[PDB]
RNA sequence: AUGUGUGCU
């Protein structure tokens, strides 16, 4: 027959999904390839490297800012920006303050077609004579990059950061039985995707299906 | 049997339990009510946690 | 192959010789003393449990068979062997709760 | 007369039909009422053999009173369903739970799929 | 728990933090090798997020029983990613995340009286 | 699970003397007409062909979705014998 | 392996994860050749198995080969019950036909 | 960077086909799915029921013939006969012979627009004076079809067989790389089909691809 | 309707 497509969104993070009914079997054949596609095909953006002023190593402690660099480094991943138009492929923001402030995402420096959708994410707080000038790198990756894969030196002696580009948080998917009256083996397509808010649900959703037709194109032109 | 009567099936159950016993009945939690699903196949389905309740395997 | 023909399961043969006629019905033996014995096999008969009991031809027409050699099988025997199930490819695993 | 649809002979059923539960497999009334023989709720199948020993019996015993005995074959052939019960020759019993489509089913890097799954929790 | 490879210390030695890292990306050390206190796979991977942490899983990049650093509720913690999915697991299972990592343990495996 | 039993059982005394209270909840629910519920303008049980369950599906559901809401009241004795049965059929039809 | 070797095939991406995790586990020998990892992990009768219903090959080999199994005797329409309400008996009201 | 197609259809029996380059892991994201397509859906065709010329009920002999009944029927479940158009809905095929000879499937009356791709199949082995007249109908259905499901009473005393429509007999997939000298990680799809003959691998692939993009399309509109 | 026997649980 022809199955329905319910949604159930809270926001723009979390969508649930349910495709039903469908054909024995097709309930993990659909839901399947689409969670690997979310993972690691829709385009996003992260913090790819980062380099600060009195910095040398991933692992040191700068006094006067509370934070140990790890867990600033974490929050840098934590954040998430979006490119105006497909021109910026990389771009670097600029960050500066001193004093008993704090710094979240908004007080990067606003460069060109950069938006940052998550604005009063805690960068780093900071105590009295607490100096910190850094710059973070942003590129358009697809997926998840450990640090220790690219570790783009933009300055001399910067620090890699695992680049967290999949907008998706992550999509978990289950297949429960309905039936039809006659049968009851019916699969039921259930799809809830987690995102960071980059892009909602049902966007990331309709990038996994054409993302899959574009592929189901190329079994054309034999040789 | 066609489809009408089927969805009546299902309209005559919703929130109604059955009783299922186990063969030798041993301490009182060795019936107990489950919610019907209508099933495929021709055997009692049943849950793996209530098990080692009224010892099936 | 021991079991099968202890138990007068299947049919084997008696005495050397040729093969006359494989019918899903009988088997006719060759024996070199100008002698050709009726053998019948019998198809759906109700077991005491509630089986089936078939005995199926195992040689072709013109065929030379020997004494004690096996025409047909039993219930539950392949060329001989007591066939008791099936022979399954399988693979030990947990498989979700199944 | 739907009924009789199968019925052939003088009083037994044809041989090949096919009775299912509730279909008539005999027919014949006492004091007229129907007291016939009907096929159980179980199942009938496909009827092979038709044995009836009557009152001119080249030597048999029949029951005291009984002028006549109908005895009918009915064979059907039983493909594995879930629910049945499998077992080996080194002893694990074990019923069968779900029948997986060739599609869903564990295989080697070769296209053959496997027949059964046993759990290594029972050895 | 692997062959030790090269050295097991790091109880204290400052040095050994930027330092014995590099040597499993050598090849001295294997990942959730006993290298004392810690481990590479702790030092290497830190995972922001307690989601991301197994995002990075489904990459097989770190398997769920290698020990890795993650931050649940805003700590630092020395665990697997499977054990942070177990975790996660009951909290959704009854919606009170809180209580959820009161009521399990994340330091031992979970076995029949666990 | 059910309808949020925890709050059933811990509503009542005895675990029984809820089962009762449901129990004939659902039967006076039944006999004089599905009308006299205590919660069906919005918050209300329903079912999954259509949205049916508003009339006659499950008597014993309603009486424990509506135990869950202060609008009814358990005891040993509150009203006659004869008259409850009289009133109740006279108000329903 | 001969066949696949042979044919223009040679060891895919999902036997080399498994022999990857199959090291960490104890069965391969560290230091061969991804054919004598295989090898090693087939003279144990176990060998690399795809979930069939997601093509990702189950993290750890498993032994697979074939072995007898027979249906026994007891079905189960043999043994099916499902009356409401049927037959009694004249002598005794309690319900059997 | 666009992704090659290559076939290598050996005969009409096997066929071979490949994708590359794919960029990280979408070879599985790809075989797997399309495997379960191609053994599961598939237009196939098989034998529905079969008259004999005596014979009454599944359950019987023949005299002359060495298999019986059953033997004799669960031949033709191994048997292939492809069509040619959509048309072809219900092909009642015939045979009848006699004299000591192996009945193969090459024996059967041609018809209009059908072919029997599997021949030497063999059938029933007739005795001296052995003779057999039967009816084998053919139908056109998708899956596994158990006989006592349809039941399909051609003539009166015509016994019903299996359907087993699927032609699709096996599917494999193997996930290599190379290609691109800039990205190392990559894939390289390679899908095995075997059919039986009554389609083609090309053809299989094919429809299954119809089938997952028909599949695709129904997230469009949510509720 | 009771006994004998076997099968499974
Ligand atoms: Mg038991």
């Amino acid at each position: 027959k022809a199955p329905v497509f319910t949604v159930r969104t809270q926001g723009r993070e979390y969508g649930e999904f349910v495709l039903e009914p469908l054909e024995r079997g097709f309930g993990v054949t659909l839901g399947n390839p689409l969670r690997r596609i979310l993972l690691s095909s829709i385009p996003g953006t992260a913090v790819t490297s980062v380099y600060i002023e009195d910095v040398l190593h991933e692992f040191s402690t700068i006094p006067g800012v509370k934070e140990d660099v790890v867990e600033i480094i974490l929050n840098l991943k934590e954040l998430v920006v979006r490119f105006l138009n497909p021109s910026l492929q990389t771009v670097t923001l600029l960050l500066k303050a001193e004093g008993p402030k704090e710094v979240k995402a908004r007080d990067f420096l606003p460069v060109a077609d950069v938006e940052i959708m998550n604005p009063d994410l805690h960068i780093a707080t900071l105590e009295e004579g607490g100096r910190l000038n850094m710059e973070v790198r942003v590129d358009r990756g697809v997926g998840y990059v450990p640090a220790e894969k690219h570790g783009i030196k933009d300055r001399i002696n910067a620090i890699p950061v695992d680049a967290v580009f999949s907008p998706v948080r992550r999509v978990a998917f289950q297949v429960e039985d309905t039936r039809l009256g006659q049968r009851t083996d019916l699969d039921k397509l259930t799809l809830r995707i987690w995102t960071d808010g980059s892009v909602t649900p049902l966007e990331a959703l309709n990038q996994a299906v054409e993302i899959l037709r574009e592929h189901l194109t190329y079994f054309s032109n034999p040789q | 049997i066609k489809d009408e009567v089927w969805d009546a099936l299902e309209e005559v159950i919703h929130g109604k339990v059955v009783l299922l016993n186990r063969a030798p009945t041993l301490h009182r939690l060795g019936i107990q009510a489950f919610q019907p699903v209508l099933v495929e196949g021709q055997s009692i389905q049943l849950h793996p946690l209530v098990c080692e309740a009224f010892n099936a395997d | 192959e021991r079991v099968v023909r202890d138990s007068l399961a299947a049919l084997y043969a008696e005495e050397d010789g040729e093969v006359a006629k494989v019918d899903g019905n009988r088997i006719v033996v060759r024996y070199e003393d100008g002698r050709l014995v009726e053998y019948p096999l019998r198809r759906f008969y109700r077991s005491n449990q509630g089986t089936a009991l078939d005995q199926r031809p195992r040689v072709v027409v013109g065929q030379r068979v020997r004494k004690g050699d096996l025409l047909a099988d039993g219930p539950a025997s392949e060329n001989g062997f007591l066939a008791l199930g099936q022979n399954v490819l399988v693979a030990i695993m947990p498989f979700d709760g199944y | 007369e739907a009924a009789l649809r199968d019925l052939d002979e003088e009083g037994v059923v044809r041989i090949g039909a096919e009775v299912k539960p509730g279909d008539i497999l005999v027919g014949r009334t006492s004091f007229v009422k129907d007291t016939s023989l009907r096929v159980p709720p179980g199942e009938g199948g496909i009827v092979v053999r038709t044995v009836r020993l009557r009152r001119g019996d080249p030597g048999v015993e029949l029951k005291p009173g009984v002028r006549e005995v109908v005895r009918v074959y009915v064979a059907q052939k039983r493909k594995l369903q879930v629910g049945d019960k499998l077992a080996n020759r080194h002893g694990n019993k074990g019923v069968v739970a779900k029948i997986l489509p060739v599609e869903d089913m564990p295989h080697l890097p070769d296209g053959t799929p496997v027949d059964v799954i046993l759990n290594p929790l029972g050895v | 728990k692997e062959k030790k490879g090269a050295g097991l210390e790091f109880a204290t030695p400052e040095e050994a933090l930027a330092a014995h890292e590099r040597g499993e990306v050598a090849l001295n050390a294997p990942i959730k090798v006993a290298g004392r206190e810690t481990s590479v796979g702790r030092l290497k991977y830190v995972f922001a997020n307690p989601d991301e942490a197994l995002l990075a899983v489904a990459h097989g990049i770190v398997d769920l029983q290698d020990v890795v650093t993650v931050r649940y509720m805003g700590k630092r913690l020395e665990t697997s990613p499977g054990r942070i999915l177990f975790a996660r697991i009951v909290a959704e299972a009854v919606e009170d995340e809180k209580v959820a990592w009161e009521l399990i343990q994340l330091d031992v495996p979970q076995e029949k009286n666990s | 699970a059910e309808p949020g039993i925890d709050k059933l059982f811990g509503m009542v005394d005895s675990k029984y003397r809820l089962t009762v209270v449901v129990a004939k909840r659902a039967q006076q629910l039944l006999r004089h007409g599905f009308k006299n519920t205590v919660l069906e303008p919005e918050e209300r049980p329903k079912m999954q062909t259509l949205e049916g369950l508003f009339d006659d599906p499950n008597a014993v559901t309603w009486a424990m979705k509506e135990l869950l809401t202060g609008r009814l009241v358990f005891g040993e004795n509150l009203v006659p014998e004869d008259r409850l049965q009289k009133e109740m059929e006279r108000l329903y039809p | 392996f001969g066949k696949r070797k042979g044919e223009g095939f040679g060891v895919d991406k999902r036997e080399v994860e498994v022999l990857r995790r199959a090291e960490k586990l104890g069965l391969v020998t560290p230091g061969k050749t991804p054919e004598e990892q295989l090898k090693e992990l087939f003279l144990q009768g176990k060998v690399v198995l795809y979930d069939g219903r997601t093509g990702e090959p189950i993290e750890g080999p498993i032994v697979v080969g074939q072995m007898f199994i027979m249906k026994l005797y007891h079905m189960v329409e043999d043994k099916m019950h499902a009356r409401s309400t049927g037959p009694y008996s004249l002598i005794t009201q309690q319900p059997l036909g």
